[PDB]
């Protein structure tokens, strides 16, 4: 029954990532003053299948000058991480439980980027350069801190595997004992997905699409979905990263229930903070971490290793 | 089968050390040695050394992104390369998978073979050891060893890495 | 098993996603429909040409950057030793020298964009 | 002194940032020296066993060594329990 | 030996002939230069996992380390290639035949 | 280069102990304290000797004592230890943790009766 | 290059040398040397010059190459021996894949090509720290791993270096490219003693080091590095003129000079292992280095050139520079013949 | 009137509400109601062995108590 | 070494690590502990020319020990027999090798 627990943890996301499209036009719209879908169906529930079907019926724009082969890896490429990199998640009792699975959080993470660095290229333009190359550069200041804090944090939970997280959670949130970090971290992850300030990737009104620009239909609508299961996992990363609920051993509902609620909320503060401030610059986005984020992670980090030797308190490692 | 399937990961290593070493647009080669990299993971993956496997994964996925990143900043031509289109990388492509081919069939149809060393295809599954970690695991717990064993190591590692830094800066001075 | 089970479901499932989306629409092709997009008028003709970017310099040190957070990755294990004294001691020197390595990187210009 | 002073005034004015950065990086490398657990934590580390405490043989003339994991002679950390 | 050490080793050999046999991009030899990295790197992770060498499990990642700082270099040797002229083709770095 | 010497069928002839996981981890604090000299003398040979096959009857000496311990675990407190084996045995890793009420019940137990 | 970092810029070079002589563990061996490598290029680039940015980029290449055959010669020996120590290696091929190996990083065989190549762009300052102290770091290597190298592939070797780099040497007018070819040939001198007896290519390395160091010294203190430039100095300094000839003399190897002890000994040493042919075939070829020795020394010394009339302006300054030991090591390299048996110090 | 979008957050709050139900679930159904076993090091792989061998049915989660024995 | 400073200042910089042999954390031995326990102290400082020749029957069996050499020879010839005969159908697994 391994292949049914697969689509039960594809599909189920698959309509998460749906309506987080949804979601995300109404919470904007009601924080514009503005009332968002509520034509389409009722409440604009039927809002994400009607843009479902127009998309996978649109025309699928191939450039002549494109590279054909390229072209197509890429939304692949960023889909397949994108599902793949839910496995490890420990709701309740992780899919896939591994040891090092913070490692391989990060490794498909660090795949993610040749998606929107393979179609910037295949694109063939001068905006599909330009948003490919900006987002190396936003990407480049980025794993240098992300391996960071995630090593920091992690460094008195006892070892890389996530199912352990909830056990050194158990007592208090982690977000009590590294705050100036999770406040850093969370940045980043709103930032490893090129939301809200840190968008010059995307850039509507600079770039017109980047990216994105000569990607219809299908190929397009496998980008967004990418970018929206990305943010609806980074944002889990983050809940049971800092957040971690109490774990009923013989009830994993209450688990379950609070770990969704946590999703939910982090998610929702995306689109927050995705309304309220403007966008960044990439200079400044990348002067803003190497000059201010990495320097203060280095202490941070450096604080975060001798505090559990200088207090004797260093976790278990098995 | 899954059986030999170190014999295969083993394998797209190398037609993706091929395909990238035939010297293609230097974007494609990247695309050529991140495939190899990866089944490289797996290939180490399957023998115990998890993490020797996602730090080869994780900081070659980080240098083939920087490689990227100069290869279209002034790297590249007006008209890029690619596996077909140029008959030198095309020879090059050509003689790549015949050379594993030719050769794996002789490996696995004689099991005996002398080129350069000597060779017993059997399976590489036969050389693993009965042998129990307990609550440790060797590949994770010998590379913990840095911090204690190795400062010598770590000094001269570390060292480097500065003068790294002073280099990449002395020689990109321009003037 | 469980894992490249896991990693080939995802890869068909991303196939069939782009297969019907490439296939299904009743497409209709006519050259100037895929010609590159110049945000309204024609491309002056390039974009291949060598995109000279400033940060260049940056991005060099950030491979130096991940050869050293490799490193420093094996401290949660490194924690878990007898002779902490000197896992602490040679733990702090990497964590001095990339600031280190920052601070000159920093104080000469280097982080700075190039103009 | 008020150079001094003024300087890291100026500094918590200019930048709050390498300043935190630096007073609490500088703490790191300094208390864990003055800390009264640091010598308690290796003690942690070794109790903690991953291999087996291999029994050796009798010749006499071995009183700190016990003959049954329950005798009261051998390494006890009753410390720990406490701790 | 067996086929795992066997094909790892002779995936360095088309590295080299990759590496040395040239072409008119030093990006794509400098490509084969830390590609090369990945047959040692992989063949010498094979053996130290294979032989319990504890010790030894470090000298991959210290290996690993010092690879990219070829590279490191090697990409600032690209850009001023470039700088001074403009493309990256090495036929034009020949002024020093003299 | 030689014979390789290997005790007959019939000599690595013994019942063996066919409880599972959870009811060795369960009994393993109460088992070591009590079937310890054929455990130390058994793994003492195995480290002196370097040899298995000069070592299998102290392997036998330490199945019958393992044997007699669980033996008497069943006489006499037999539904204290069923409980906290099969409590023990629902969690995923065997932790001690959430079995702290069985494993008194089980504790005091033997405590009295054995 | 930053005078206070243009010091740690040599400092890594002298260090990540002086690993490879001190350390015991092959991998160590291996890191002295991208350390010694990757500190190498700034320098070489250090002008900043197109012809200095040529320069470094194929002794990257070569000398990168050259690194990573190193490391599988390790593997190789490791995977069929299981030892780092720096012993013999219990491979066949290993060995033959190291000593090509370490003859790319030293310019012994057709690999030669990249030396006088490197060495014209590359500034006269940055030479005497490539062809001296570059050199030190290989032959530790082969010195330690003596014991177990084939004879008939480290002869070769040696051989074709004295060959072509006298043969070579009979083309250059640039004092750089003559230099370079002048120490390929005694890089071929001092590895065919190589697998009989090491004390004696440490001699010879030391004459040569000593030798080659007085000789760069001259070099920066005439200025030049083009024959006619060179040719021009007999008139502003004759006494560096004079010395150059001097000096001249000891390349060729012509007694009582100190340069006839280093082949004077290894011909000694090697007929006592009876090869006597193959020192005769050096012996005559060293002659090819004496003759762009003597045309060197020709429009040097012995016969003078017409000079200029603004180079009188010259005549009124003179060297505010010095570098120390010039002196002492013109001395040391010309008059040292009478001490032959100190070489058994280096024993 | 913010209530309009709950109704979106409340299908979504179900929606990665399945895949922890599916596989802690699916992780009881298959392993004999008992909790997953977990094998992070040799010495649980080579526990679960043990217990698939003594199963003699060739299943982990097959618990045989004294009874199994004499 | 070519200067050897690690014997003379007294201090351990790679010699840790030298051999499989050594102190390993936590005590974990290598595959062939005991072969090259005994191959080093055979040939120690006795010379390394008088070593290749007698302290061989005991090097090459450590040599063995890493790569399985004529071992693995043994069970490609065994299992070589078995495609023999199978398809010649005059042998057949006892059931030990089955279930
Ligand atoms: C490494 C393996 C590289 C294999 C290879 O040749 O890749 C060519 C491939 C296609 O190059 P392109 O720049 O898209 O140009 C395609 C046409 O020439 C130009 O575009 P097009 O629209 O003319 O393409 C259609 C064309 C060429 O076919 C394709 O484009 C189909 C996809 C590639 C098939 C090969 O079809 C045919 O020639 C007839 C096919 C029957 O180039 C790549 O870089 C792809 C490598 C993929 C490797 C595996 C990744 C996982
Ligand atoms: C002896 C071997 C070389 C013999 C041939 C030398 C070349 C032919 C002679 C002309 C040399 C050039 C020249 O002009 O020489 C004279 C010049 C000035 O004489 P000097 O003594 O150095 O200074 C004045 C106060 N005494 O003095 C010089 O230029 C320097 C003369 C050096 C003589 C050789 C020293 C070898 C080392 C002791």
């Amino acid at each position: 029954m391994f292949m049914i627990n697969i689509l039960s943890l594809i599909i189920p996301i698959l309509l998460a990532v749906a309506f987080l499209t949804l979601v995300e036009r109404k919470v904007l719209g009601y924080m514009q003053l503005r009332k968002g879908p509520n034509v389409v169906g009722p409440y604009g529930l039927l809002q994400p299948i009607a843009d479902a079907l127009k998309l996978v019926t649109k025309e699928p724009l191939r450039p002549g000058t494109s590279s054909i082969s390229m072209f197509i890896i890429a939304p692949i490429l960023g889909l397949s991480l994108a599902l793949t990199m839910w496995v490890p998640l420990p709701m309740p009792y992780p899919l896939i439980n591994m040891n090092l699975g913070v490692l391989f959080m990060l490794a498909m993470s660090s795949l993610a980027v040749y998606s929107i660095l393979w179609s910037g290229w295949a694109s063939n333009s001068k905006y599909a350069l330009i948003g490919a190359l900006r987002a190396v550069a936003q990407t480049i200041s980025y794993e240098v801190t992300l391996a960071i804090i995630l090593l920091s944090v992690l460094l008195m939970n006892g070892s890389y595997t996530l199912s352990t997280l909830i056990t050194t959670q158990e007592h208090i949130w982690m977000i009590f004992t590294s705050w100036p970090l999770a406040m850093m971290w969370f940045i980043s992850t709103l930032a490893e997905t090129n939301r809200a300030p840190f968008d010059l990737t995307e850039g509507e009104s600079e770039l017109v699409s980047g990216f994105n620009v000569e990607y219809a239909a299908g190929p397009f609508a496998m980008f967004f979905m990418a970018e929206y299961a990305n943010i609806i996992m980074m944002n889990a990363f983050t809940a049971i990263l800092f957040l971690g609920a109490s774990h009923d051993p013989h009830t994993p509902e209450l688990y379950t229930i609070n770990f969704v609620l946590k999703t939910l909320a982090l998610t929702i503060t995306f689109l927050w903070i995705r309304a309220s401030y403007p966008r960044f610059r990439y200079d400044q986005l990348m002067h803003l971490l190497w000059k201010s984020f990495l320097p203060l992670t280095l202490a941070l980090c450096m604080w975060h290793i001798s505090l559990p030797i200088m207090t004797a308190s260093i976790p278990p490692q098995s | 089968m899954t059986m030999y399937i170190a014999f295969i990961l083993s394998t797209i290593f190398v037609i993706g050390f091929v395909g990238f070493s035939s010297k293609p647009s230097p974007i494609y080669g990247g695309l050529g040695l991140i495939v190899s990299g990866g089944v490289g993971c797996g290939i180490v993956l399957n023998f115990g050394g998890s993490f020797l496997g996602l730090m080869v994964f994780l900081i070659y996925l980080g240098g083939m992104l920087v490689v990227f990143g100069y290869t279209t900043a002034m790297a590249t031509e007006m008209y890029p390369e690619v596996w077909v289109s140029n008959k030198t990388v095309f020879g090059a492509f050509v003689s790549g998978l015949m050379m594993e081919f030719c050769m794996v069939y002789y490996a696995l149809k004689e099991e005996e073979v002398e080129i350069i060393f000597k060779f017993n295809g059997l399976g590489d599954w036969v050389i693993y050891d009965t042998g129990d970690s307990g609550f440790f695991s060797e590949e994770a717990m010998g590379i913990a060893a840095l911090y204690s064993y190795g400062t010598w190591l770590v000094i001269v590692t570390g060292w480097s890495l500065l003068i790294g830094v002073v280099v990449i800066m002395e020689i990109t001075r321009g003037n | 098993m469980n894992i490249m089970l896991t990693l080939l479901t995802n890869v068909t499932l991303a196939s069939l996603l782009v297969l019907i989306a490439f296939w299904l629409p009743q497409l209709n092709a006519y050259s100037e429909k895929t010609s590159p997009y110049e945000c309204g008028f024609d491309p002056m003709g390039s974009a291949r040409l060598p995109f000279s970017m400033k940060f260049f310099l940056v991005a060099i040190t950030f491979l130096l950057f991940d050869l050293e957070i490799a490193l420093l990755l094996p401290l949660p294990w490194a924690s878990q030793t007898n002779n902490l004294k000197t896992m602490l001691t040679m733990a702090l020197f990497l964590l001095i020298l990339l600031a280190a390595s920052l601070a000159y990187e920093w104080t000469q210009k280097g982080l700075e964009w190039a103009e | 002194a008020g150079r001094i002073a003024s300087f890291l005034k100026n500094a918590w004015a200019k930048e709050p940032v390498l300043v935190a950065s630096f007073a609490i990086g500088g703490l790191a490398i300094i208390l864990p020296s003055l800390s009264p657990y640091t010598n308690y934590a290796i003690r942690i580390n070794r109790a903690t066993p991953y291999n087996y405490p291999v029994p050796l043989r009798d010749d006499g003339n071995m009183p700190d060594v016990p003959s049954h994991p329950q005798d009261p002679q051998g390494p006890s950390l009753e410390w720990l329990k406490n701790l | 030996m067996p086929l795992v050490y066997m094909n790892i080793i002779m995936a360095f050999a088309i590295a080299l002939a990759g590496l040395l046999m040239y072409r008119s991009h030093l990006m794509s030899s400098l490509l084969c230069l830390e590609g090369m990295m990945l047959s040692l790197f992989i063949m010498s992770t094979l053996i130290i996992l294979n032989t319990h060498f504890t010790l030894a499990n470090m000298m991959p990642i210290i290996l690993l380390v010092f690879a990219a700082c070829e590279a490191a270099l090697g990409l600032s040797l690209l850009v001023m290639v470039s700088n001074t002229y403009g493309t990256d083709y090495v036929q034009n770095l020949n002024l020093l035949q003299c | 280069p030689g014979i390789v010497e290997l005790p007959t069928l019939e000599d690595l002839k013994v019942q063996e102990v066919k409880v599972s996981s959870s009811v060795l981890k369960a009994a393993a604090h109460h088992y070591g304290a009590q079937c310890d000299k054929p455990n130390k003398e058994f793994m003492l040979c195995r480290w002196e000797e370097k040899d298995p096959r000069r070592c299998l009857e102290e392997g036998k000496l330490v199945n019958q004592c393992a044997l007699d311990f669980f033996r008497q675990i069943k006489r006499h407190c037999a539904e204290p230890f069923t409980e906290y084996w099969t409590c023990i045995d629902y969690s995923g890793l065997q932790l001690f943790r959430h079995c702290r009420k069985q494993q008194a019940k089980f504790d005091e137990c033997v405590l009295d009766k054995l | 290059m930053n005078p206070i970092i243009y010091t740690t810029l040599i400092m890594t070079v002298m260090s990540g040398t002086m690993l490879v002589m001190i350390s015991s563990h092959w991998l160590l061996i291996w890191i002295g040397f991208e350390m010694n490598l990757l500190a190498m290029i700034p320098v070489l680039m250090k002008n900043f010059n197109p012809r200095a940015t040529e320069a470094a980029t194929k002794y990257f290449l070569t000398q990168a190459t050259a690194s990573m055959m190193l490391m599988m010669a390790i593997i190789i020996n490791l995977l069929y021996s299981g030892q780092w120590t720096i012993t013999k290696m219990f491979n066949p091929v290993a060995m033959t894949m190291m000593t090509m190996a370490l003859a790319m990083k030293l310019g012994l065989s057709p690999f030669h090509f990249w030396v006088p190549e490197v060495t014209q762009g590359i500034s006269l300052q940055a030479g005497l720290l490539l062809l001296t102290w570059q050199k030190l770091a290989p032959l530790s290597v082969l010195c330690q791993i003596s014991q177990s190298i084939n004879p008939n592939l480290m002869l070769t070797m040696a051989m074709l270096s004295i060959l072509i780099g006298g043969w070579g040497g009979l083309n250059q007018t640039q004092l750089r490219k003559i230099m370079a070819y002048s120490s390929i040939a005694h890089m071929g001198w001092m590895t065919a003693v190589l697998p009989y007896n090491t004390t004696m290519t440490i001699l010879n390395l030391l004459i040569y080091i000593t030798m080659t160091l007085a000789m760069f010294m001259l070099l920066i203190h005439s200025s030049a590095t083009t024959t006619l430039s060179l040719s021009h100095t007999w008139n502003k300094m004759p006494v560096i003129t004079s010395l150059m000839m001097v000096t001249l003399l000891s390349m060729g190897g012509l007694p009582p000079l100190s340069g006839f002890m280093p082949k004077w000994m290894i011909i000694q040493e090697m007929t006592k292992n009876e090869s006597i042919i193959m020192p005769t075939l050096m012996a005559m070829t060293a002659l090819l280095n004496l003759y762009f020795y003597m045309r060197l020394a020709y429009s040097s010394s012995l016969t003078m050139f017409p000079s200029t009339n603004n180079m009188k302006m010259k005549w009124q300054f003179e060297h505010t520079k010095q570098m120390k030991l010039l002196p002492t090591m013109i001395v040391l390299s010309t008059l040292v013949l009478p001490m032959t048996p100190a070489l058994s110090s280096l024993n | 009137m913010w209530f309009e979008i709950l109704p979106g957050i409340a299908v979504m709050a179900a929606c990665l509400f399945i895949p922890g139900m599916a596989t802690a679930h699916i992780h009881k159904f298959t392993n004999g109601g008992k909790e997953k076993r977990v094998a992070h090091f040799s010495y649980q792989w080579n526990l679960m062995e043990r217990d698939r061998c003594i199963s003699g049915v060739n299943r982990y989660h097959v618990t045989k108590g004294l009874e199994n024995i004499d | 070494p070519f200067f050897d400073v690690q014997k003379r200042l007294g201090l351990d910089l790679d010699r840790w690590m030298t051999i499989q042999s050594a102190e390993q954390p936590h005590k974990i031995p290598g595959r062939c502990h005991a072969f090259e326990k005994e191959w080093i102290e055979c040939a120690h400082g006795i010379g390394g020319i008088r070593a290749e020749k007698e302290c061989k029957i005991e090097f090459d069996d450590f040599v063995e020990c890493l790569l399985r050499q004529k071992t693995m020879k043994r069970l490609s010839a065994i299992k070589r027999q078995r495609d023999k005969l199978i398809k010649e159908g005059k042998y057949t697994p006892p059931p030990h090798h089955l279930g």
